């Protein structure tokens, strides 16, 4: 089994050198889109009953 | 030989060292300003009646007007949710599946279980009676679910933990995904269908790459097996639920988890996760015959949905968002709003 | 044309909904059975008696259907897979009494502890058979292994008072089959709870009465089952 | 007059609980889908005929012996002398037909899912329905229960008094029809399913005794006793004012008669007490 160790090894160095982003703009990436698509949804918003089809 | 396995574990602490430095801060701190989302309360609007036995799987058409599902006497029936009256009702050769799939077309059924088989039936054949169209083999084990890739090449996960994608026409396996452990219970499909995700049984969701064939990064929040898993619809970022009764946040450029979603009143196992169209509501089941409603970027209650007599086996919200249908095991699929 | 559109459908419901009422009667009618055990049980030679990644047998005694499962799941400690046979009429279980020393007979009480307590498998009874009993006969018969050394607790039992020794037989194998059999039985009455019983049998592999056997189990079951739902048992 | 004030309050309890129980019941099973059993439609028939009962008969009754005066016409006696005899006909083959479902239940289980199917039950129920009916306004709306003693004709002239009498041929049939027949069915089927459960019982015991009948014995003494003490005497008294004069009084009539009207309000007390009607019960007006 020392041929399944040497890929393993192998597949940590290659995920190993990955960049990578600060919390905050990971935050602020999804704060933006859910404040601007909040208003193009029936569940978070009722809406009338004239365009509910399923009533 | 043991050597270059310490290599190995001086390069994972490396991984651990550079996660930590990107921790600048949590969520929580930076969303608090926000107004909570208030009340809501959902009313069932339609209730679907004919199956025999329990339900394990459905999905929601493109349309957003056809849905499968999938039940233990061994029939898929599609659905109309609209008029809440049945279009076809597919006999199994073998009575227990645990998933089906909606072909993006509407033109293809997929459906697996105890049998190591994938069946494909064709719904438009030009006589007008479903058949089965091709059977996929090569599996070791249970299949745990499956999603259509496109038309032609499908994406199936398996009990021998591993993970591989198929050729309709042909039959034979194109990439095989390896390197799991425990078994693997979901999957879940990109909007852009580039990459993918997978909850092994063994508390780590790993973000698979569908061209290459090889692994990218390796979540290892839980402490228990996952059973369920999701994308926010923006694709950055996906959602997994456990049986230790927590929802968990995770990032894939940030590379670790932001958030969990649980309660000291709580401490049932959680069956299936879906998301909104905007990806402020997390949806879940539970074991407690009913549901929850979480909110994303808060971590609070919104709702609950009660109503089923036995526990959740499946959930899913329609494409343009304008209703979530639940199954249960009490043979009974329900539409709510 | 929308008024004429709701037609088509009308019309496609009925003939489906005729034939679901149609294959509700046959899906009621039958009785689904799980057959489960160690590597080494013996449920290959059984189910040969019964036919004179997945394996069904369906059979039919005295006008009733039955329907017999056979999951291999082999290698498999963790199973994931079963709760989707909660609904079944009863569990066979299949242990081979002779393997003793060869532990595996800890392991096999290990696996029945596991699923007798299991919480999705709450309300299901189980068939007991302890198969071999002719190879357990000759090994205690002028014999170098000895129960006690595997099995400690041996030394201080007894022969109960209530037991049926089939004739021709020593009291040593009959003294050696009970105790085996209380070992089982001890891990079934720590937690019934009134809800499911276990019923164990003697076989081999010559023996062709076990079908009625089953038979009986099952209908002793559903009778026990109506008695308690109607606050009698 | 002190007697009679007394009278009434007893009386108006007696018709609340008849309507309260019956009419949650039926709302119970109404409005949750769990309840929807082939076993639950004997029930909610003898919950509607209990409750058409303890709603149309006993206030009439009730008014007319407080007033001591009939105060509608013959028509309206005959009516209420028929309904009265149509429900309490039919909410005894009700019982029986419970009776013989629990035995067909226990006493063979492999053949339970066939015997009984949703359809089956629905014409059972108008059988026990129409054959309770032909006894209840056949005779009544025509005239054969009528007797021709003297003392009979005076009472039937006037329009001030409603009082039964009745010959001997009506006395017997509608008796044997309502009471005395669906008796020893219930006491066959009632002896089958004890010995049943003794059976199991002892072969619990022998099986596993070593390592660990009353619950029965109560449950069913529990169900004929009610029956039995509530409608026993008053069928034996029919038979028994008929058979010979100047026996028994009007009183002791009425009392039995009246009697026999309690049984309504304790068959959801006896048919109900399932975990599932404790959770629907705890769920809604709770
Ligand atoms: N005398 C006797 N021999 C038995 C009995 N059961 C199995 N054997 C013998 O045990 C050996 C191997 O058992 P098999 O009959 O092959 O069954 P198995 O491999 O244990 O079956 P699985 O449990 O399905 O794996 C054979 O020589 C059988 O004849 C039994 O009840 N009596
Ligand atoms: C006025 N009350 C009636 C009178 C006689 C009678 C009753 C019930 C069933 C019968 O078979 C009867 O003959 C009583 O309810």
């Amino acid at each position: 089994s020392i041929a399944q160790a040497r890929k393993l090894v192998e597949q940590l160095k290659m995920e190993a050198n990955i960049d990578r982003i600060k919390v905050s703009k990971a935050a602020a990436d999804l704060m933006a889109y859910c404040e601007a698509h909040a208003k193009e949804d029936p569940l978070l918003t009722p809406v009338p009953a004239s365009e509910n089809p399923f009533r | 030989l043991d050597q270059l396995r310490q290599e190995a574990e001086q390069l994972k602490n490396q991984i651990r060292d550079a996660r930590k430095a990107c921790a600048d801060a949590t969520l929580s701190q930076i969303t608090n300003n926000i107004d909570p989302v208030g009340r809501i309360q959902m009313r069932t609007r339609r209730t679907l009646r004919g199956h025999l036995a329990k339900i394990y799987a459905m999905h929601w058409g493109t349309d957003s007007r056809l849905l499968v599902s999938a039940s233990q006497d061994g029939k898929l029936i599609i659905w109309d949710s609209y008029t809440t009256n049945k279009v076809h009702a597919i006999p199994l050769r073998s009575s227990w599946v645990m998933t089906c799939a909606y072909a993006p077309s509407g033109n293809y059924v997929a459906c697996g279980g105890l049998d190591n088989i994938c069946s494909i039936y064709n719904l438009k054949t030009r006589e007008g009676n479903v058949r089965v169209s091709r059977e996929l083999a090569g599996h070791t084990g249970y299949l745990s679910c499956c999603r259509f890739l496109d038309d032609n090449q499908i994406v199936t996960s398996s009990g021998d933990t591993t993970c591989a994608l198929w050729d309709i026409e042909t039959g034979q396996q194109t990439t095989t995904f390896t390197g799991h452990t425990g078994d693997v219970m979901s999957l879940s499909l990109a909007p852009d269908t580039r990459l993918f995700v997978s909850g092994a049984c063994d508390a780590s969701a790993k973000l698979w790459d569908v061209r290459e064939g090889m692994c990218r990064q390796t979540f290892t929040g839980h402490e228990s097996d996952i059973n369920a898993i999701c994308f926010f619809p923006n694709g950055n970022a996906f959602a997994t639920g456990s049986d230790d009764a927590t929802c968990r946040l995770f990032d894939l450029r940030a590379d670790q988890e932001l958030m969990t979603y649980s309660h000291d009143n709580i401490i049932c196992g959680i069956t299936s996760v879906s998301f909104s169209k905007s990806g402020r509501l997390l949806l879940a089941g539970y074991d407690d015959f009913n549901c929850n409603v979480w909110d994303a970027l808060k971590a609070d209650r919104a709702g609950v949905l009660a109503g089923h007599d036995n526990r959740v086996s499946c959930l899913g919200v329609t494409d343009d968002g304008m209703a979530v249908a639940t199954g249960s095991w009490d043979s009974f699929l329900k539409i709510w709003n | 044309d929308q008024r004429n559109e709701e037609k088509a459908q009308r019309e496609a419901n009925k003939k489906i909904e005729k034939q679901l009422q149609k294959d509700k009667q046959v899906y009621r009618a039958t009785h689904r059975l799980l057959l489960l055990g160690a590597g080494e049980s013996g449920k290959s030679t059984i189910v040969k008696q019964m036919r004179i990644g997945i394996f069904e047998t369906k059979f039919q005694v005295d006008k009733v259907n039955f329907h017999m499962f056979d999951v291999g799941g082999q290698r498999d400690e963790r199973r994931k897979w079963i709760q989707c046979f909660n609904d079944v009429t009863a569990i066979i279980f299949v242990v081979a009494s002779s393997s003793y020393n060869m532990n595996r007979l800890q392991e096999a009480l290990n696996l029945f502890k596991s699923i007798w307590n299991n919480r999705w498998l709450r309300t299901i009874s189980v068939i007991l058979f302890l198969n071999k009993q002719d190879l357990l006969a000759e090994k205690v018969l002028a014999g170098k292994s000895k129960i006690e050394d595997y099995f400690p607790e041996f030394a201080r039992y007894t022969t109960p008072e209530d037991a049926t020794p089939e004739p021709g037989e020593d009291p040593r194998v009959t003294r050696a089959k009970y105790f085996i059999r209380d070992e089982f039985l001890r891990i079934s009455t720590a937690s019934g709870d009134g809800r499911h019983y276990c019923y164990p049998h003697f076989t081999c592999a010559v023996d062709t009465e076990n079908i009625r056997r089953v038979f009986n189990d099952c209908r002793d079951i559903i009778q026990r089952m109506h008695l308690r739902q109607y606050e009698l048992l | 007059e002190v007697w009679v004030v007394g009278m009434g309050i007893v009386m108006s309890l007696i018709v609340l609980a008849i309507v309260f129980g019956n009419v949650l019941v039926i709302t119970a099973i109404a409005k949750f889908e769990r309840l929807q059993t082939v076993t639950n439609y004997f029930i909610t028939s003898l919950a509607c005929a209990d409750l058409v009962m303890g709603l149309a008969v006993v206030p009439f009754g009730a008014a007319h012996i407080l007033t001591k005066t009939w105060t509608f016409g013959n028509f309206w006696c005959e009516f209420w002398t028929s309904i009265d005899v149509l429900c309490v006909t039919a909410s005894i083959e009700t019982l029986c037909v419970i009776a013989v479902d629990r035995y067909f239940a226990i006493t063979s289980p492999f053949k339970y899912q066939s015997l009984l199917t949703k359809n089956k039950a629905r014409v059972i129920i108008l059988m026990v329905w129409i054959v309770s009916g032909l006894t209840s306004f056949l005779p009544i709306q025509m005239h054969w229960y009528r007797a021709t003693h003297q003392e009979a004709i005076n009472c039937y002239a006037e329009e001030t008094c409603c009082d039964f009498f009745t010959n001997q041929a009506y006395a017997i049939a509608s008796s044997i029809v309502s009471f005395y027949v669906p008796l020893v069915i219930m006491v066959f089927v009632y002896s089958r399913v004890f010995q049943e459960a003794k059976r199991q019982l002892q072969k619990i015991d022998k099986s596993e005794g070593r390592f660990h009948e009353h619950k029965a014995l109560k449950t069913l003494g529990i169900i004929m006793g009610t029956f039995t003490l509530c409608w026993l005497p008053f069928f034996i008294v029919n038979i028994v004012h008929v058979i010979q004069d100047n026996l028994i009084r009007k009183e002791v009539y009425i009392l039995l008669n009246w009697i026999g009207y309690v049984n309504s309000g304790f068959n959801p007390l006896i048919y109900c007490r399932s975990p599932d009607f404790r959770i629907a019960f705890q769920e809604l007006l709770c």
